[PDB]
């Protein structure tokens, strides 16, 4: 007969959540600079992350219930916010503006959209003032009923100016879990958001993640194997949306071609503001460079995927947003702390049937921004001196699905920034160990 | 062989049994080594519930007479209504995990006994023994 | 039967020490389960307390070598000095409560004898029955 | 002789061995007893550490089946390359800090059998002992 | 004074006279300026 023995140490686990925590090589915290990021405060990786694979170990995947991506989006808010407090708060900003039209080279290709205004601020000398100018963008102020303006955040909430000293290059976090959790990686080149997978290792902890916010298009994120990977929650719902994940990194170059200064002005007591100086150099409207044939190539190759859900005689459109809110209805993205607003209409617009060349962007800049989609606060970008050109990597789209019977739209979108954690946290999961288990095994125990 | 943290996961119960210790160091691990801070309190929160999740079951097996853990016996009989398989048909043919499927619906019921059964009686018992 | 926690408090130490365990488990607990905030630090507080309240006992149980706790005997005589009463006058006719009102004096006293003698004795003893 | 916490530290490893539980005792010590504040999360962090500190190396003991500390024997013979010297030059000819100066050197070396073998050989064989 | 740094705006509001106290129409003063800072 059979009794009850116990067994300690078994190799089981329940899918759970708990609480993360982040990791961050040795170089990253080498970038000094009074902290980039919300990173410093953060354990350093070893310099030999394990892995393995376990053979005959099988299971489920969904990356649409993954809470990691729930924690770290919060988390990252929280960094901002912190990074924010010990900086200068622009509240005396708040005034009205008398601006004046910017006469760029006549006639006007550049359609001026700065205005040198100029009014009396308060300095340290509390006692007399004395009038000063700055340049600001005309997506930043608002006529006011010379004219009068008024800074836009201040019908919606104070502003702060972000320190000169932190950055907000993006740095790859690795997250680990603690002892009794394993972190699960499917290393399954296929996989359709959810299921099973055939081929499941696990790791002490993820690879480096680099917290890149964008909309529309995906940057400097992770490539796919094989072939265009399509995930949705729901492809048949086009109340959802689709993750398009690239197989070759395409290369776009954005550049702001102006050589501008700082004139800071020291708005007291003691905090220092920096104003807008002067514009000088190639007065150009800032844009991004695309390698046409690349795109139209990769491109392609999504529209094969799509064949493949959607049918062997169907016509697939591309077009741009719905409009609105210049936030969703542009590509958004940080380069170098500054802020920009391309027109992705010269990407997508095409068309594929039944079965150099290159490509400008127009883009804009703001100094007034919202982070995510968050109102009730605001930050000011300082102006950076100089000339800012820069370089990156598309590694994919977020796109959205629009007499339903053959020729079908689809569209940039994005708003929701959980989208991007998820589009590269759906190789993990994570479980709770339980070492305790008991079994039936032929013995009689003695004293 | 060494295999690794739960090297053994995808084998069955007999076979695992080999390296539970592998598993048993990690289970609580230990090491990991402007205030407050993102981190500041979470890193504090997690550390904590570790030595918790700890415990509370390490004490289960304070109570149930064995403490050299890991596997001991008991004088408590299986009662054949909890998942009636053959040995063979148990440990030589099945995981853990696939154990817990089934019998992860008799937990507390099982507890019970284990709770206390033989450490009820075992002792008085051996009071009894002590008389002379 | 079980009485619930505490539930033999108010009867004789002797029909106490029936039910130890249903205390016992309690004594430690487990379970339980804008930053700061009022009770942001007090559970915190608190539930460290607990754990260190035990353990705090716990390891002079440690050092008086039982370990497999609720009773045990020692090699300790007892001073007729800490309250000189019979068996029946003690243990059939008290409660714990009533019992600490009297040897609560002696605490610490009898304690060194504990922490000591045996524990310092039985060693020693036992390497030289390693001998052969 | 009570000779206070360490009051043994200076004399050789024989010696020593006489007065463990002197020092064993404060390895872990307990008591102790505007938010935040300087302090505020020190005290907290220390006496945490404190924990950690202590059952990070006892559930080695725990492990190397002994439990009833301060001293155990074991079923792994001593391999000569670890410091070859006499009884009488080890065990009343140098203190315990002079001993780890040299044999440090295979810390980890030895643990690995101390960590294993008996642990692993012990048992098996007793459960095969267990066949009638 | 309103959001607009700049140019005030009269208004007005009715206050208990349990609340504010005569200066020295006539002039009044909330009550609690003369102890500490108040809070909505």
């Amino acid at each position: 007969n059979l009794w009850v023995t116990v067994y300690y140490g078994v190799p089981v686990w329940k899918d759970a959540e708990t609480t993360l925590f982040c990791a961050s090589d040795a170089k990253a915290y080498e970038t000094e600079k009074h902290n980039v990021w919300a990173t410093h405060a953060c354990v350093p990786t070893d310099p030999n992350p394990q892995e393995i694979h376990l053979e005959n170990v099988t299971e489920e995947f969904n990356m649409w219930k993954n809470n990691m991506v729930e924690q770290m989006h919060t988390d990252i808010i929280s960094l901002w916010d912190q990074s924010l407090k010990p900086c200068v708060k622009l509240t005396p900003l708040c005034v009205t503006l008398q601006c004046t039209n910017v006469t760029n080279n006549i006639t006007d290709d550049m359609r001026g959209e700065l205005k040198n205004c100029s009014f009396n601020m308060t300095t340290e000398l509390r006692d007399k003032k004395q009038k000063v100018y700055s340049l600001f963008y005309r997506l930043d102020v608002v006529q006011i009923n010379n004219k009068e303006y008024r800074l836009i955040n201040c019908n919606t909430s104070a502003c702060t100016q972000a320190c000169p000293k932190v950055s907000f290059e993006p740095i790859p976090i690795h997250y680990c879990a603690p002892a009794g959790f394993a972190i699960l990686k499917c290393k399954d080149k296929k996989f359709n958001g959810t299921g099973p997978c055939p081929s499941v290792s696990t790791v002490q902890c993820t690879h480096g993640i680099k917290p890149v916010v964008s909309t529309q298009l995906l940057l400097n994120g992770s490539l796919a194997e094989e072939e265009v990977m399509i995930r949705s929650e729901n492809i048949t719902n086009n109340a959802k949306n689709i993750l398009v994940q690239f197989n070759t990194p395409v290369q776009i170059n954005c550049t702001r071609p102006n050589n501008n200064t700082r004139k800071s002005i020291r708005i007291g007591p003691g905090q220092a503001f920096y104003a807008t100086g002067d514009i000088i150099g190639d007065i150009r409207q800032a844009h991004c460079n695309v390698s046409k044939a690349t795109w139209n190539e990769t491109l392609g190759k999504v529209v094969k995927q799509l064949r493949k859900h959607f049918g062997n005689n169907t016509i697939i459109r591309f077009a741009n947003s719905s409009g609105g809110d210049l936030e969703v209805t542009t590509h958004s993205f940080n380069c170098g702390g500054e802020f920009f607003y391309c027109n992705t209409s010269g990407l997508f617009n095409s068309t594929w049937i039944s079965n150099n060349d290159s490509i400008t962007l127009p883009c804009r800049i703001k100094q007034i921004i919202n982070m995510w989609q968050r109102i009730g606060q605001c930050m000011y970008a300082p102006p950076i001196q100089g000339v800012i050109r820069c370089v990156s990597n598309i590694t994919g789209l977020i796109l959205t699905r629009d007499t339903n019977s053959t020729t079908e739209t689809f569209r940039p979108g994005g708003g929701d920034m959980r989208d991007n954690w998820r589009s590269e946290l759906y190789k993990y999961k994570v479980v709770k160990i339980e070492p305790l288990g008991v079994a039936p095994t032929r013995c009689k125990r003695r004293v | 062989v060494f295999l690794g943290f739960l090297g053994a996961a995808g084998s069955t119960m007999g076979a695992a049994s080999m390296t539970l210790t592998v598993q048993a160091r990690n289970l609580l691990s230990g090491i990991v080594q402007l205030k407050l801070t993102v981190w500041g309190i979470k890193q504090l929160q997690a550390r904590v519930l570790a030595v918790e999740r700890y415990l509370r079951d390490q004490q289960l097996l304070g109570i149930w007479g064995c403490s050299g853990k890991l596997i001991c016996c008991t004088n408590v009989p299986w009662n054949s209504s909890w998942s009636n398989r053959n040995l063979s048909e148990i440990w030589d043919n099945m995981t853990w995990l696939q154990w817990d499927k089934e019998i992860s619906n008799y937990t507390q019921i099982i507890y019970g006994l284990l709770e206390e059964s033989q450490n009820q009686q075992e002792k008085n018992e051996q009071d009894l023994l002590a008389l002379d």
